[PDB]
């Protein structure tokens, strides 16, 4: 019984792997020229925070910014002119995730204590107060993104994916597919939706659909996953000290970003606008900038005193965003 | 008990064989048009006089 | 008449040994200076500073007294011998100065070990260090616009005030070696590698600044009644030698028992 | 040059700033401790006698306030939320010492032990180990099957001779004997003098911990 | 969501008194709060204005060492100390309150207490004057700044309080829906999509830009 199960998942393995499978991106882009060094100062340093601070993202209007770290506050910041807009007091102080709603209404939150908490944030009386608690995931939260208004997708250490309503509390859509998993990038329309898990893998499933529509494979655990500026491919950075791009039409793998000088796993990545420059925040002290296009790194953005753990990018480019384990967030131009 | 774990996984495998692919050159050759298309407004490429003191 | 020395055959041994020695104390001093003041990550510790401020003390105090102690016989003007005495008083009284408050410093680190990292701040440790080295100037300075005819008040002055810093010392390092022993043996009655290793520390530390600067001391507060013979100018002579050896050995002990440079280097 | 929007924009900052720094020196006060313990070691006899996700508990003692975080049950990949406790004074680990005679899961606690002690993230966190359950322990010596267990080895039917070896077996675990130190406290069922033990421990890694910091160490 | 002013002034001249003002369901601690008065026929302007945190306690020019501000965050209430009466004190008085993040201040006004007794100057000119509202159409508002009233960071200081005859006033743009405002450099425009019998009002425009924020002058269009 098992044996002929066990066949019949080797056929289908090896017929996918046969029919997914001459040219390559890294050949084809020779006989080109590279963007050059890309040596960008700090132009605003951040303080307040008394912790590692772990989670952030970059408003609508490419000028407000959330803040959380180990400790339990949430800091609404202000890029242009370096004001604490609001101070938000957390319940748990291990928390994990950051969102930012395109309304700029709201604000997500959570970490190990297997909930997501929502803050509003124009209320009259001038107080942010929490409007909705999301439970029923067993582990600790990994990611969350505000796909709308009103829906909100959460990624936890439960091996699986939830899709909520604020409205009503109740899970919307389960999504089941192992790892741990560790990153969450929304689609630019909002359509589509993608998660890296601890068990080598990456999984593409239908927002509309609930089921899974296709899955990559690269090794070790992955910890960091973003979706192209196109929609059409996304990047990954795992533990073993190796980044990668997948392409959702082509489910391959293009290059790898890797360095000989470099044994040390992706904590973060994020892209830029036009997707040329690829910014992957290191654990070992400092991020680095790829070129997405290219196999050689072109600039190195150093000057934060530990582990590099969160990095945002504006939406029009303007300006680039790192913390680390130290509590200083530093904008960078 | 396992039939329904032996299900879910023979059942999903098989959907997945159904997508049709393309070739990979085809998309690389899309990205890179759609990368050099909006590479004439990037503040972080070319540094050009928001952030200032 | 004025200052005497012996003879020149004899003291070219000794300014032998006092170029060497400030040369040591040079080189050593500016190779603790680039294992610790990289201002990297060793700044954060308010300790890590105040040694340094001791070194720098030290530092200066042997550039400044060892290149002008080899021209010994013009006499030049009075205000440059008043100036190079008052700069070499300064930096003297500073190094000590920054040995109590380190030494104030380790006895609070066990006093409150709870409450340490809130009595001793970085806002709190450059107000005591801005004032000592004041207190240094003004002292250094006294004599130079106030009471003349150096004569016996300045002499009387310049002992006992930092005779009392000196006894101060001694006693917060009794009090920590004697709560180290009471903890050590609390423990052993609930049922020491920590109170030994701080007595070998602590004696070896206690024993060079009892040494040296005892003889000074006592030769000085001896010469109170303005007799003086050439033996005790001879033994003056030879007493400032080990006098300026804490510029050769203080900083580089307090450099290098801690572990943490040797773990960053 | 600011405005009469700007300026008055700036005391806002000013006393959130302000705020901030009153309410971040009120989380400097904790002794922070984390329980890492086999669940049914006896972890929750342990809790309560001293009276979802992580569960924080908050006690006082000589005008002391410790916070203990139980990862209870997690049941997720500890190498990826361990990061967090990094800085914690120190480790409670308890287990219940007569789960021997399973023949084994006694194998299991060593090997969690070995893995927590050897972490790189607590190369210098102490590690407070707690021998439970000691009733059964005892009043199993009539029958004790550790000759069964181990044929290859012999010793004495007295108690305390195998209490002497499993604590120097747990202690040889440890391969770094310069910073960390293991604390072994012999708890039993009926104990009340717990938490003296574990204030004075903290009190003495604590000092230890000054004194390395001072620069005497 | 309520903001009730207390202190009914009808004294002997020559005395003192103290006139108050409580809030409910609001966070007192971190709102800054005016004060100003109407006159029977006048606009809106200041006589004091408190920050959050008291460090801020700019005054009025017409009147200056005789009104005084005192603040009870904890007990949220307000209040006016004034000395030296005179006889220009006959006005319905409002504590308007305001916030500022790096954002809708004057957003909610009192009732007011009345301050009656008992029995170099900027002026601004417009080529219509008291224009009436003809039926069947809709009604526009010209305004051109005397100086500029954009700033370098972009910020236009642009209010329109509109006055219902009733109690208190309200806001319509604070730097409703068929209130719109367009804005060209020194002009400045109103316009409402459809007339009703509650959009009869007086409406008041913006001259300030430095501390004294007194945007007093307007023209009564009540026909
Ligand atoms: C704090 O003053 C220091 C500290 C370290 C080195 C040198 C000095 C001063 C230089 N200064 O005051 O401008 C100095 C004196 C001097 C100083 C005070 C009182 C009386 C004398 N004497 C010197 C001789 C050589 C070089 C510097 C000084």
């Amino acid at each position: 019984e098992l044996d002929q199960l066990r066949q019949e998942a080797e056929q289908l393995k090896n017929q996918i792997r046969d029919a997914r499978k001459d040219a390559t991106l890294s050949q084809i882009t020779n006989n080109i020229d590279p963007v050059g060094r890309i040596q960008m100062r700090t132009r605003r340093t951040l303080r307040g925070h008394l912790a590692k601070i772990y989670a952030m993202h970059w408003g609508t209007d490419s000028r407000l910014l959330v803040s959380a770290s180990q400790d339990g506050k949430l800091i609404i910041w202000d890029s242009y002119t370096t004001n604490k807009v609001h101070a938000i007091p957390l319940r748990s102080s291990w928390v994990m995730t950051c969102a930012y709603a395109p309304s700029g209404n709201y604000v997500a939150c959570g970490g190990l204590d297997n909930i997501c908490s929502i803050y509003n944030l124009k209320t009259r009386e001038g107080n942010v107060r929490v409007s909705r608690e999301l439970a029923g995931h067993t582990g600790y939260l990994s990611c969350c993104r505000f796909l709308d208004d009103n829906q909100i997708v959460t990624s936890s250490g439960d091996t699986t994916c939830a899709l909520w309503d604020i409205e009503t509390g109740q899970q919307t859509t389960t999504f089941t597919g192992t790892g741990d998993v560790m990153s969450l990038s929304l689609a630019p329309d909002t359509r589509l939706f993608v998660s890296g898990a601890c068990d080598a893998s990456a999984k593409l499933w239908d927002v509309r659909e609930g089921m899974c529509r296709q899955t990559f494979t690269g090794e070790s655990d992955i910890n960091a996953i973003c979706f192209f500026p196109n929609g059409n491919a996304f990047a990954t950075g795992s533990d073993d000290a190796t980044c990668r791009l997948f392409d959702l039409r082509a489910d391959q793998e293009l290059m790898t970003y890797s360095h000989d000088n470099i044994i040390c796993g992706i904590t973060s990545v994020s892209f830029s606008k036009s997707g040329r420059l690829l910014l992957a925040g290191y654990d070992d002290f400092n991020c680095n900038v790829w070129d997405a296009l290219k196999a050689d790194r072109a600039g190195v953005l150093a000057g934060h005193d530990n582990r590099v753990s969160c990095l945002g990018v504006t939406d029009d480019g303007m300006a680039v965003a790192t913390g680390s384990w130290d509590s200083f967030l530093k904008i960078w131009n | 008990a396992s039939i329904a774990q032996a299900r879910k996984l023979v059942e999903q495998l098989k959907m997945e064989a159904n997508i049709d692919r393309i070739k990979v050159s085809k998309a690389a050759a899309d990205l890179m048009a759609y990368c050099e298309a909006h590479a004439k407004e990037d503040p972080l490429l070319t540094p050009v006089p928001p952030f200032r003191e | 008449e004025c200052f005497m020395v012996l003879n020149p055959s004899q003291q070219l041994a000794i300014a032998v040994l006092s170029l060497t020695l400030g040369t040591f104390t040079v080189l050593e001093n500016l190779l603790v200076l680039c294992v610790i003041l990289h201002s990297r990550s060793l700044r954060c510790r308010p300790s890590y500073h105040f040694i340094g401020s001791l070194a720098v003390a030290d530092l200066l105090g042997s550039v400044i007294f060892v290149y002008s102690f080899i021209d010994f016989h013009r006499k030049d003007s009075r205000n440059v011998f008043l100036f190079k005495l008052g700069g070499v008083t300064a930096s003297f009284t500073a190094s000590v100065g920054s040995l109590f408050l380190t030494a104030i410093d380790r006895y609070i680190s066990i006093h409150r070990p709870l409450a340490y990292k809130r009595i001793v701040t970085r806002p709190k440790a450059v107000v005591a260090f801005c004032l000592m080295w004041t207190i240094a100037i003004v002292i250094a300075v006294l004599p130079l616009l106030g009471w003349n005819c150096i004569d016996e008040t300045y002499l009387m002055f310049w002992i006992g005030v930092t005779s009392v810093l000196l006894l101060f010392i001694v006693y917060a390092y009794m009090y920590i070696l004697w709560k180290a022993h009471s903890h050590a043996v609390r423990m052993i009655q609930r049922g020491a590698r920590m109170d030994i290793r701080l007595a070998k520390t602590l004696v070896l530390i206690l024993v060079v600044l009892i040494i040296c600067w005892g003889p000074l001391l006592a030769i000085m507060v001896y010469d109170v009644f303005g007799k003086m013979n050439k033996l005790i100018k001879t033994v003056f002579a030879f007493c400032s030698m080990l006098c300026l050896l804490n510029s050769t050995v203080n900083p580089i002990i307090y450099a290098l028992r801690s572990k943490d440079l040797r773990h960053a280097f | 040059t600011l405005s009469a929007e700007d300026k008055a924009a700036v005391e806002r900052s000013k006393m959130i700033d302000r705020n901030l720094r009153e309410d971040g020196e009120k989380a400097a006060r904790e002794v922070k401790l984390l329980l890492l313990g086999a669940g049914e070691s006896g972890k929750s006899t342990i809790v309560k006698q001293m009276k979802t996700g992580i569960v924080e508990t908050h006690f006082t003692f000589k005008d002391l306030h410790f916070k203990m975080f139980d990862v209870g049950g997690q049941r997720s990949e500890r190498k990826k939320w361990i990061h967090c406790f990094e800085g914690v004074t120190a480790i409670i680990f308890c287990v219940a010492l007569s789960d021997y005679d399973l023949v084994n899961r006694m194998h299991e606690s060593m090997k969690l032990f070995d893995s927590i002690c050897n972490n790189k993230w607590f190369t210098d966190t102490s590690i407070i180990l707690f021998l439970n359950k000691k009733d059964l322990f005892e009043e199993k010596i009539k029958k004790s099957p550790l000759t069964i267990c181990y044929p290859e080895y012999a010793g004495s039917n007295t108690y305390e001779e195998a209490a002497a070896y499993i604590q120097c077996q747990f202690e040889d675990l440890n391969k770094r004997k310069d910073t960390k130190e293991i604390y072994t406290h012999f708890t039993c069922a009926t104990d009340t003098k717990n938490v003296q033990f574990v204030f004075d421990a903290v009190t003495d890694v604590i000092i230890k911990n000054n004194l390395k910091d001072c620069g005497l160490f | 969501v309520q903001l009730v002013e207390s202190g009914g002034g009808l004294v002997q001249p020559g005395g003192s008194r103290k006139l108050s003002c409580s809030a409910s369901g609001f966070a007192f601690s971190s709102f800054g709060m005016h004060w100003v008065r109407q006159a029977p026929e006048k606009g809106l302007e200041w006589v004091a204005y408190i920050s959050s945190g008291s460090g801020t306690i700019y005054y009025a020019d017409t009147v200056k060492g005789r009104f005084t501000i005192s603040r009870d965050d904890p007990k949220n209430t307000l209040f006016l100390q004034m000395t030296s009466l005179r006889s220009e004190d006959t006005a319905m008085y409002y504590c308007v309150r305001s916030i500022y993040y790096y954002s809708s201040p004057f957003d909610f006004w009192g009732q007011g207490t009345t301050l009656t007794v008992s029995s170099s100057d900027i002026v601004m000119t417009q080529a219509t004057s008291s224009v009436p509202v003809t039926p069947g159409e809709s009604v526009s508002i010209s305004c051109r700044s005397s100086k500029s009233l954009l700033h370098s960071n972009g910020n236009t200081y642009l209010y329109w309080f509109l006055q219902r005859p009733g109690q208190s006033p309200q806001l319509l743009i604070y730097r409703p829906d068929r209130f719109s405002g367009s804005g060209s450099g020194t002009a400045f425009t109103l316009t409402i999509s459809r007339l009703e019998a509650e959009d009869v009002g007086v409406y008041y425009c913006m001259q300030h830009l430095e501390y004294p924020l007194t945007f007093g002058a307007g023209t009564k269009l009540e026909l």
